[PDB]
């Protein structure tokens, strides 16, 4: 059951250190070989680089060796370093495990073999944008449902940058969850909304907290959501 | 001159360079900008990237082999005119030298195929009963020793590359056949030898030594001391490619009083003054697609040591 | 990225980007938006478990055969981006996966927009702000354009739309947003969320004076 | 490669060229502007006026019959040895 869990700071400046971590779960950090990769928006995906069972990082050449990788064996956590960031690095990034296969054409004893690496478990991909511009947390508001299954939620507005994670009553509710892309205002911030459903007779008997966690600004919101008062 | 570069491989080093360069064509005046593949062992480099040059260019005058004649060898019967005749020595246990037993006729000797090759022979005759060993004076350690198998020895060569061939217009008439690409893959060549077999024929011959020295005694192998690349390797022509294979594994061996297969790693030579006589060289042209052959190996010629040590080993 | 399209219960077939040199193991990866990849062929043909026989690869044969991936029975749910990741005996490290191919399934079935309005919060009210938010749901395919009318005329000030993107049930999704002021909010009788899906229309009005 | 003109004829029409072409002296390093004329039948152009080329160049060697010898035919009788 080996897991994979990133960990992003969200927004950096550019020409900054980008530190993201990647918490190893279900195994150990020595069975296998580690790696990193990314996507920018509107862009292909992007390999980074690799680190073996006697650590030694191997990189990508196209990255002016900016880049730096670290295991920590205790604490089973895959570490990232990024010094020098630019605006164009905003992307999306994952964590994965490689698998050194060895094509055999040839004979062994003049080495007619390569290596080659296959992904196969996974990270979920956080999410961090190179930014200058201040950070900006989100304002939160319960959206109060209709009187005549029915719907409610709550509103994420204004926050810079991405991403805003929602969740009611703090993962007790995962059935009927539909969240919304975020609108980019003119003025360069976010705008999202979630939503749950529900039967017609569970309003005022149950509670509903939403959950919004906007880790850039370190806002973690406990919303709740009550039905108008007419 | 050769502007030669390196072959394309994921690192992991060329021995065979992509060399570009100007050719005539069957116009005396237009010249043809053309490339070919060539061995590390045709050509020298010559003092940007680094230019280089045939090594036979600076010594002697170069050939290239008729494509249509093959260099595979022909049973031969050398044969006796009238008031001629030949005398085949039949005694089984016969070491070339002093008188023999049973004396017969033929006007003709038999199917020989006049391999050409060094270290190693190829295709040959057996020997009868015990593998009898023949050297003109074995004092003599100077005097190449030959052996004569009763067993053949089999033995796997390939040239693993599957080979473009280009044809090259330098007429009129006049035509030049250069290396395309290799197909797919680049392997080296090589050859194989049951590890097994191979190591039973050396005591089947140790145990064929002492008989010449001691009862009980030491016997080692070792590679070539040293010389030209025919003799400090194996030289033989498979499939039309000539053939030079390290034996530094099968000369590697101890011998005192009382499953699976080698590999010899081979190299490939296209220019080639065979029988060494200086201003005439022959190329060799490439031959299409991957190589194999396969052949008994029969007998060898072996040199000894000098005085050392007195009767160690 | 390279466009290809193919209809329900077919038989696909991808062609990788580059093009073999030397004997080769082949690494074909498939990327859902949002979500993780998923490796799919491993050596050329092997495919890991979980994975289904749909999918098909081309085994090394010597040569001769491209990298090619095979997709019996094409479903709604094989739309995503598709990465040949090409490893030979010759070419040397792969650090790319060459091209995306682009995969959108089509001939899905038509489903009614569902679409629904809410009203500005007491709370966000209390902060002289209101907004008006449009969730449409459950529609095939996503070509809608959302319109707003004040009372029975358009707006088009301050109007933020979302492109509809595909939900998890292969329909789109998409949320319009209208920059207000609560003066403005109590202003009109009633707004109304217009969402027109494929000619029909599924629209939705609120009122500031009914409960 | 050689420079040929048709030949001059009024009109009424080739098959020979009057062909001007770079050739060698008994000097390695001197050259020669030279023209000939050749039937169409030897010469085959080759893709300003057009350039041609003999048609032997591009597959078979080509040499010059000794002006001495002549082709004109003998009477040859055959004859036997002794036994035949
Ligand atoms: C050594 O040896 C070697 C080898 O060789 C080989 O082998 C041999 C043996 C034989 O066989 C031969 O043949 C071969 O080749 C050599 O090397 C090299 O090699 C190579 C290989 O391949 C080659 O190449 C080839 O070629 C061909 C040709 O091409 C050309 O031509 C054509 C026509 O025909 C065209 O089209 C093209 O384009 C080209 O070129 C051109 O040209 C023109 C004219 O000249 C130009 O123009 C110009 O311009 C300028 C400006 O800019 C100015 O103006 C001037 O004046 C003008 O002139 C242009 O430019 C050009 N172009 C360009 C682009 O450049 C062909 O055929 C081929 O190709 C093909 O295929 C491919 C595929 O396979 C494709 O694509 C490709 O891909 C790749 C990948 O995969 C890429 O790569 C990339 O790149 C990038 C950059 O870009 C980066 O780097 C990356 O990383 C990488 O990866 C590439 O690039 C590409 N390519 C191109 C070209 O692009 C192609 O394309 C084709 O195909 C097609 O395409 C299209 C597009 O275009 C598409 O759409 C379609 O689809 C497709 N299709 C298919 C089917 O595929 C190739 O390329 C060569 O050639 C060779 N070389 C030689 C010289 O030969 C060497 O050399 C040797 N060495 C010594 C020393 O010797
Ligand atoms: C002189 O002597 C020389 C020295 O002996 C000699 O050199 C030899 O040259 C030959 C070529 O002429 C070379 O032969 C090649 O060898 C390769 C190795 O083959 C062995 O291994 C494979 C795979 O084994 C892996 O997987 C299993 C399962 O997990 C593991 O148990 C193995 O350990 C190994 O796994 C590795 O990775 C795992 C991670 O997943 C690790 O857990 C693990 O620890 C390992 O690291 C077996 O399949 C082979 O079995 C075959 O042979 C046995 C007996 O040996 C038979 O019983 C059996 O039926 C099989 O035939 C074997 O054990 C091969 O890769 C190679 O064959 C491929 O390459 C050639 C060249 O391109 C292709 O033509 C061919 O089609 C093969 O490609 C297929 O197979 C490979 C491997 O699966 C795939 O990568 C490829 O995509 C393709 O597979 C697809 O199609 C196949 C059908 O086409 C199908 O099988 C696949 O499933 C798939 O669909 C080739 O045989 C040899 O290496 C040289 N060296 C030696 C020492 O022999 C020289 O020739 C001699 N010359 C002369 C003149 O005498
Ligand atoms: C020690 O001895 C052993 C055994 O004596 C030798 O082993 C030999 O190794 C050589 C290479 O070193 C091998 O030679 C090559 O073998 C090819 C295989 O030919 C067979 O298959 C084809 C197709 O199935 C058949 O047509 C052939 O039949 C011919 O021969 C039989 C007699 O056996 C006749 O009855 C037939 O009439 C045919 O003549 C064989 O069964 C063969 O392709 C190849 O010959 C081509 O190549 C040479 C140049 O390389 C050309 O001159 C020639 O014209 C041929 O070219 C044709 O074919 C090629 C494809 O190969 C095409 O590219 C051309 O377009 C063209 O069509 C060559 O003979 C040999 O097989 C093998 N065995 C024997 C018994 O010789 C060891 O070498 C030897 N060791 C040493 C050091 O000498
Ligand atoms: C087959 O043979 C030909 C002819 O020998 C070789 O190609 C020639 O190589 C020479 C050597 O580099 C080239 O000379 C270079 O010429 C440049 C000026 O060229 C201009 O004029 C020519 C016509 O005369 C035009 O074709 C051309 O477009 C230019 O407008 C100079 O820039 C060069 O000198 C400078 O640059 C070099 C680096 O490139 C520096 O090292 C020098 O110090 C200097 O700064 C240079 O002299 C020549 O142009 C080539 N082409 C010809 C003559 O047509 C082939 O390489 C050869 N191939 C083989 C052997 O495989
Ligand atoms: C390589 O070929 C040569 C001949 O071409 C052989 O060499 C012979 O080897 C033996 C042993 O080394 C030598 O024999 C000894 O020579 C002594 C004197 O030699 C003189 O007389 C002989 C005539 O017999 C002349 O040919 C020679 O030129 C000299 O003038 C004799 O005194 C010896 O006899 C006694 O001694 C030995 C042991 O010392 C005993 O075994 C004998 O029974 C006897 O008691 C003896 O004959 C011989 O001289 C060498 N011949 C030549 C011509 O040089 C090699 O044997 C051969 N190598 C192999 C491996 O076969
Ligand atoms: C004919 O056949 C003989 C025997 O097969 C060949 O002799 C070999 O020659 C090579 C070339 O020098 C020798 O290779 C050397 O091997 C070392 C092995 O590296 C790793 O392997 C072992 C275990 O696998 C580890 O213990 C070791 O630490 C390594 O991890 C390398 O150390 C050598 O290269 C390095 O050292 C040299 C300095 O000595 C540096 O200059 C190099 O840059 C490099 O850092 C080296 O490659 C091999 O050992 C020889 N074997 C024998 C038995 O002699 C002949 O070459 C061959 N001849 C022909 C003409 O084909
Ligand atoms: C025997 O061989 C010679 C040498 O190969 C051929 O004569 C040459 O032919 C070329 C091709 O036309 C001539 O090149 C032309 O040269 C002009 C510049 O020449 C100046 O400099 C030279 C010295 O280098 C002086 O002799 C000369 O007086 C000039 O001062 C350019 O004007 C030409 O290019 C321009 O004009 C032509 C049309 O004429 C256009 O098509 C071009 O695009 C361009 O606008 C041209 O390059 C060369 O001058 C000739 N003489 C030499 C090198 O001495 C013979 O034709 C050949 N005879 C055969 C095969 O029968
Ligand atoms: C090869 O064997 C023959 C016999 O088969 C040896 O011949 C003897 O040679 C000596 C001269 O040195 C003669 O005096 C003997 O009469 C020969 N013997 C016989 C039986 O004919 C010969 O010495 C051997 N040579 C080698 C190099 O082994
Ligand atoms: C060299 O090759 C020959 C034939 O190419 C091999 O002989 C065959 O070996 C296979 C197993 O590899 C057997 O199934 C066949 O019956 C054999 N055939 C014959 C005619 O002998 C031989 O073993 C190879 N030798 C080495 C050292 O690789």
């Amino acid at each position: 059951q080996v897991q994979l869990q990133e960990s992003g700071p969200g927004l950096v400046k550019p020409s900054e250190t980008l530190s993201v971590t990647c918490s190893v779960s279900g195994d150990s950090m020595n069975n296998y070989y580690w790696t990193w990769i990314r996507q920018s928006p509107g862009k292909g995906l992007e390999w980074i680089g690799y680190i073996s069972d006697r650590e030694s990082a191997t990189y990508n050449p196209s990255l002016n060796s900016r880049v730096v990788i670290s295991r920590d064996t205790s604490k089973n956590q895959l570490s990232l370093k990024l010094n020098s960031v630019t605006p164009a690095d905003t992307a999306v990034y994952y964590c994965a495990t490689a698998r050194r296969g060895q094509r055999i054409y040839g004979v062994v004893s003049f080495g007619e073999f390569f290596y080659y690496y296959s992904m196969d478990v996974w990270g979920k991909g956080t999410t961090v944008t190179v930014s200058s511009a201040s950070t900006k947390g989100p304002s939160v508001f319960p959206l109060a449902p209709s009187s005549k299954t029915a719907a409610l939620g709550c509103l994420v507005k204004d926050y810079f940058p991405e991403p805003v994670t929602v969740s009611w009553n703090s993962g007790a509710l995962t059935s009927g969850v539909h969240t919304f892309p975020a609108v980019l205002q003119s003025s360069g911030l976010y705008s999202l909304s979630s939503v749950v459903t529900v039967p017609s007779s569970s309003l005022g008997t149950q509670t509903y907290i939403c959950n919004v966690n906007h880790k850039p600004s370190n806002t973690k919101v406990d919303k709740r959501v009550e039905p108008k008062s007419c | 001159t050769l502007q030669c570069t390196n072959v394309t491989n994921n690192i992991t080093d060329g021995e065979l360079k992509n060399c570009s360069f100007n050719m005539t064509t069957e116009l005396r005046d237009k010249k043809q900008k053309v490339y070919s593949l060539f061995y590390r062992l045709d050509v020298v480099q010559i003092n940007s990237n680094k230019e280089y040059r045939l090594i036979n260019c600076n010594t002697s005058a170069i050939t290239q082999a008729c494509p249509k004649v093959s260099f595979e060898p022909i049973p031969i019967h050398y044969c006796a005119p009238a008031g001629f005749a030949i005398l085949k020595c039949k005694d089984k246990k016969f070491n070339g030298t002093g008188p023999c037993p049973s004396v017969s006729t033929v006007q003709c000797t038999h199917g020989i195929k006049p391999v050409v090759s060094t270290q190693l022979l190829l295709n040959g005759s057996l020997a009868e009963e015990e593998v009898m060993i023949r050297s003109e004076n074995i004092t003599n350690n100077a005097k190449n020793i030959l052996v004569q198998f009763n067993t053949p020895v089999q033995i796997n060569c390939t040239r693993p590359n599957n080979n473009t061939r280009k044809s090259i217009r330098i007429g009129p008439g006049q035509a030049f056949y250069a290396t395309g690409d290799i197909i797919g893959d680049i392997r080296q060549a090589h050859c194989n030898v049951s590890k097994a077999t191979w190591n039973e024929t050396l005591g089947k011959v140790v145990k064929q030594l002492r008989k010449h020295f001691g009862n009980n005694t030491i016997i080692r192998f070792a590679n070539s001391s040293g010389g030209d690349l025919e003799v400090t390797t194996h030289s033989f022509n498979c499939g039309g490619e000539f053939f030079y294979c390290n034996t530094s594994g099968l000369f590697n061996s101890t011998w005192i009083s009382n499953n699976d297969s080698i590999t010899l790693p081979c190299r490939i030579k296209q220019i080639i003054n065979m029988w060494q006589r200086i201003g005439q060289a022959m190329y060799a042209p490439p031959i299409q697609g991957v190589i194999r052959c396969v052949s008994n190996i029969t007998g060898l010629i072996l040199t000894r040591d000098g005085g050392s040590t007195n009767s160690t080993t | 990225v390279r466009p290809l399209s193919v209809a329900l219960g077919e038989t696909a077939r991808i062609s990788c980007g580059r093009q073999a040199l030397g004997s080769r193991a082949v690494q074909w990866y498939q990327h859902r938006p949002g979500q993780a990849p998923i490796l799919l062929i491993y050596n050329n043909q092997d495919r890991p478990s979980g994975i289904p026989e749909r999918f098909s690869g081309t085994p090394d044969i010597n040569f001769g055969t491209r990298a090619t991936l095979t997709i019996s029975g094409v479903e709604a749910g094989d739309e995503a981006d598709y990465y040949c990741h090409m490893w030979d005996s010759r070419s040397g490290f792969s650090w790319s996966f060459g091209g995306a191919t682009r995969l959108t399934v089509l001939g899905q079935p038509k489903a009614a927009p569902s679409v629904t309005l809410f009203p500005p919060s007491s709370e966000e009210l209390q902060a002289n702000k209101a907004t008006l938010v449009c969730l449409i749901s459950d529609f095939y395919p996503g070509a809608v354009t959302v319109a707003w009318k004040a009372d029975s005329s358009p707006v088009k000030a301050g109007v933020e739309t979302t492109t509809p993107s595909k939900q998890s049930n292969n329909k789109y999704a998409a949320s319009s947003y209208l920059s207000l002021t609560p003066e403005q909010w109590k202003s009109h009788r009633s707004y109304s969320c217009q969402v027109t899906h494929e000619g029909s229309t599924v629209e939705k009005t609120v009122a500031p004076t009914e409960c």
